[PDB]
RNA sequence: GGUAUCGUGAGGGAAGUAUGGGGUAGUAAACUCCCAUGCCGUGCCUCUAGUUUCUGGGGUUUGUCGAACGGCAAGUGCCCCGAAGCCAUCGCACGGUGGUUCUCGGCUGAACUCUAAGCCAGAAGCCAAUCCCAAGACCAGAUGCCCAC
RNA sequence: AAAGA
RNA sequence: GCGACGUCGCUUUUUGAUCCUUCGAUGUCGGCUCUUCCUAACCUAGCGCCGCAGAAGACGCUAAGGGUUGGAUUGUUCACC
RNA sequence: UUAGGGAUAUGUGGCGUCAAAACUUAUGGGCUCAUUCGAUACGUGAAAAGGGUGUUGGUGGAUAACAAAUCCACCGGCCCCGAAAAUGGAUGACGCU
């Protein structure tokens, strides 16, 4: 009955895409997120240490339980990018917020949901790589909390490699196809070969 | 400029009441995949305290040299009857479960656990688990997910209860039976079921899981004060006697910024029954009970016969009638409250925890007195046949 | 060091129980305390203290000057776990180094006082 | 749906810290440790101490029930002792862990030296963890039991 | 979450 | 290590101004009590360095983490022992 | 600079999200890495000399040898230190490199 637009974060710089999914989930589609562990920002993982860690040291001073809440875990430091990018006092963006799921790698229910979507004016390389300096959230996350790095990149393991042993069986069942219609001309006719080659379809 | 340290400690905060009596490990041990699969915590009830004497080791000055005196604790431990299996998966958002399989059967005491009448009820808690166990497909939806709990489980719980029945203890008033997952520290998950799915449904006596000489930790919950006041449950200070609206008070719990209230200054409330965990502390004897041994409390020096229990039992708790555990020194409990043992943290290797013990004197003088006799046998001795025996052993 | 009971406080009068003409012993600190807020200083059973002599002879008088604790009349629990006190506070009058320097002593020096003081036990009628 | 049990733990809290000693060693002095103590912290009540409306048991004082016995009145007469409970740095127990990085000693050498890239290493530090709280983090955690219509 | 795919 | 001569940045628990807020009322210093915060580091902590042989000091940097007393006189802050 | 409305178009200010507009312009010229970068005037002023053995620019003057190129002196910052406080903490927020 739904339709999500399940889309991918390896290699999508943290800001050029928690403002692009920012203004989508704004206008009404509902995206999910995996491998916000992949997430890239610019500057070395010192200067993003600390970036974050002076933000940890932000807290209510008479209650903490009431000051902002920090997040490890970049499954929702996505989503904490994302807030901060949205309108949060309307129902409008509430909404909005709601309708990201933001996981960690590739879940299993997300993994046979159909193909994935990338961000091309937010990946890090629209051109060539000079030397610069880009960290990976999963591994600044790491170093400010988030015990569960070794775990999702297990899991993420038993599941590149899962999804590798159903690339190659079931590579028998592609070329019954890349082949069943490469031959699939010069039987048929010649009326319509001609124009998927005029249409470069052939 | 001047200034004091600070009062309490803020990482008992908030001073409020456990969630539930049980004490509970919130961690168990590091997984030591190069041990064997054992059982890593034990619910204990606190009888009360009494004192021993000890041959010291570890040459010191105190030490290396005569006796000493230290408090202890006595700790009933009955044997705790598994009767589940529960295992977790290792996912992204800390572990969860992937299924708990159950013994055929499950004692009576263990299913009042999920009542709080069980005797205007119709006691049908695990009936379509038992009848469903002794069909196939239940073999099999409990091989499919013991088959699980290796492919899927990194964490292997079993779910003890206590035998309460088994504890002729009256005063612990209650006959429900305290459920308590216990983590097994062993390797190889796959051996790590093979040992729960073994003594599943077994009764798991204390001395299986700990040693003698070696220390526990404490998961125990503190004895309740209900609202206590600043001086009492912080610590902090009297106000000088020519204080109006009295002085058991903090004099100033904020500047003018913050125009709010500190979570750090001290002020009023639930003060004990907090959950506190007491790490290191040293079991000192692990005796069996009086049903099979009723020589507990004579080691090689008190060549007298006598039990744990003191003259009269422990004030307020009773006889011990099973197979206590000898602590030393405090334990966050009242009397007849379950405690949970586990075994620590720390890396416990020292001259001072991991050195083993002698027991040279336990004390059986009565708690309820002054007591200055052992053994009441030693009392009949001082005194003589006195007018209360005097009246009916000399009257037939 | 032992885990001694503390009884005298800053400001107590001991007295003397070594024969060098002293009668008193207000404490005027005690030697070793590391401060604690609205603390009293208070001495223990082996601690070494300063003092004014409050009585006896004046060429001791007016003038600081240190002295060890014999006796306790507050009941501390030794290790030994046996509870033991005495009739009556006591201190001998000593060297700001640590030395005995009077005549020995008018009374039971305690255990937790002699093993500390090398050279107090020499001079001390009974040991206790 | 209810009810019940067991967990999960996002997130917030967070704490242990000083001093002496022995030790090898008046050694081209300290340092894993061994030993205490102190403070702080969290507990506890076995002991010791305090506490007494167990007004427990006793004693005593004026008055008072005809007098003893027995009590009673003195808003608990006063006194000695007093279990239980509570409580004391007055008693007691416990509170010695892994990464990460910078100071930094340094490595390779380019364009000879630590760094321009490639790099070990480690005191605090921070960070989790132990620890305290616990899904208004709304737990598609697991599990027990069950309706009418 | 499934498992198939 | 600073000192001639000097100067130049940043300093408030500063000496005073200013008269902007308050005149149908922001209640006066100091303490007590308690919590917090900062480092321009007093202590412990980390090397560094000297005419730093041991000893023991010497200069320095890094660190706010922990610690920083009890009294006499004074209303005191300060000061003094 | 101001009656009540609609449309067309601008002003100042802008066009990554909040936020309408380059759905991140096919942008072009260089600059910039900054362990608190930097980023809307006037808010108050942000940082003052000072140097370097630093990254980019320019002029005076050698060698045809530095340890087929390599110098001796300075002008110019972007940028490094100089420089610091007290509730948690602000380009307005995220974030951008
Ligand atoms: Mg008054
Ligand atoms: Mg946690
Ligand atoms: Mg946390
Ligand atoms: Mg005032
Ligand atoms: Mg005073
Ligand atoms: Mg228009
Ligand atoms: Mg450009």
């Amino acid at each position: 009955r739904p339709e999500i637009i399940v889309i991918d974060l390896k290699d999508h710089v943290l800001g050029r895409a928690a403002a692009v999914v920012a203004k989508q989930l704004l206008l009404g589609k509902k995206i999910t997120v995996v491998r916000c562990e992949q997430l890239n920002i610019a500057g070395t993982e010192i200067r993003n240490k600390i970036k974050y860690l002076q933000y940890l040291r932000k807290r209510k001073l008479t209650n903490p339980t009431k000051g902002p809440f920090h997040h490890r875990a970049p499954s929702d430091v996505f989503v904490r990018t994302v807030r901060s990018m949205l309108p949060r006092y309307t129902k409008r963006g509430m909404k909005a917020l709601n309708s990201l799921v933001a996981y960690e790698g590739i879940p299993p229910n997300v993994v046979r949901t159909g193909g994935r979507v990338v961000i091309p004016r937010a990946q890090r390389h629209v051109c060539y790589r000079s030397e610069r300096p880009y960290t990976v959230l999963g591994n600044m996350c790491k170093h400010v909390g988030w015990k569960y790095s070794d775990v999702v990149a297990n899991l993420e393991k038993a599941r590149v490699e899962k999804a590798s042993r159903h690339h190659e069986k079931q590579a028998k069942l592609r070329e019954a196809w890349k082949a069943a219609r490469k031959e699939a001309l010069a039987k048929m006719p010649k009326h319509n070969v001609e124009v998927l080659k005029k249409f470069g379809y052939a | 400029k001047f200034e004091h340290p600070r009062h309490g400690h803020l990482g008992f905060l908030p001073r409020k009441r456990s969630r539930q009596i049980r004490g509970r490990a919130r961690a168990f041990p590091k997984d030591d995949a190069t041990q064997k699969p054992h059982l890593t915590s034990f619910m204990v009830f606190k009888a009360g305290m009494t004192h021993i004497v000890r041959d010291v080791d570890r040459p010191g000055s105190k030490v290396n040299k005569k006796e000493v005196v230290e408090p202890v604790t006595i700790l009933e431990a009955p044997p705790m009857v598994i009767v589940g299996i529960v295992g977790y998966r290792q996912t992204p958002v800390g572990l969860k479960t992937i299924g708990t399989v159950w013994a055929h059967h499950t004692s009576v005491e263990f299913r009042r656990r999920y009542y709080k009448n069980w005797k205007q009820s119709a006691q049908l808690a695990f009936s379509r688990q038992k009848q469903f166990a002794n069909t196939k497909e239940g073999k099999v939806a409990e091989a499919r997910t013991l088959n699980a709990f290796a492919k899927k489980a990194s964490v292997i719980r079993v779910i003890a209860h206590t035998q309460l029945r088994k504890l002729r203890n009256h005063r612990v008033g209650v006959k429900k039976a305290h459920v308590q997952e216990i983590q097994i520290n062993g390797g190889n998950v796959a051996a790590k079921i093979a040992l729960a799915k073994s003594l599943l449904e077994k009764e798991v006596r204390v001395d299986s899981v700990f040693q003698q000489s070696e220390a526990c930790d404490v998961c125990s919950v503190t004895k309740g004060h209900g609202t206590e006041g600043v001086v009492k449950r912080w610590g902090v200070a009297c106000l000088p006697r020519k204080t109006h609206r009295g002085l058991r008070k903090v004099a100033c719990i904020g500047a003018w910024h913050p125009a709010r209230v500190m979570y750090t200054v001290a002020r009023a409330g639930q003060h004990g029954y907090h959950h506190r965990t007491q790490l290191n502390k040293k079991i000192y004897q692990i005796g069996r009970s009086v049903a099979v041994e009723p020589n507990q409390a004579t080691t090689t020096y008190d060549l007298t016969a006598k039990t744990i229990t003191p003259m009269g039992g422990f004030v307020g708790y009773g006889t011990v009638r099973n197979d206590y555990v000898m602590l030393k020194g405090s334990v966050s409990g009242p009397r007849r409250r379950v405690m949970t043992l586990r075994r620590p943290m720390a890396p416990q290797t020292s001259r001072h925890l991991k050195e083993k013990i002698v027991l040279k004197f336990i004390d059986t003088s009565s708690k309820i007195g002054h007591g200055r006799f052992q053994t009441k046998k030693e009392k009949n001795q001082w005194f003589g046949p006195l007018k209360k025996d005097r009246i009916r052993r000399e009257e037939r | 060091r032992f885990r001694v009971s503390v009884a005298l406080p800053v400001g107590a009068v001991v007295n003397c129980a070594d024969n060098t003409g002293a009668k008193n012993l207000y404490v005027i600190s005690v030697k070793g305390y590391h401060g604690r807020l609205n603390r009293l200083p208070s001495a223990a059973l082996g601690d070494m203290v300063m003092c004014s002599v409050k009585k006896g002879k004046p060429e001791l008088r007016k003038k600081v000057l240190n002295a060890v604790i014999i006796r306790q009349r507050k009941s501390w629990r030794r290790k030994d776990g046996t509870v033991i006190y005495f009739e009556d506070n006591a201190g001998v009058i000593v060297n700001p180094k640590g030395e005995m320097k009077g005549s020995g002593i008018a009374g039971p020096v305690a255990k937790e006082s002699a093993d500390l003081w090398p050279k107090i036990s020499t001079h001390a009628p009974a040991i206790v």
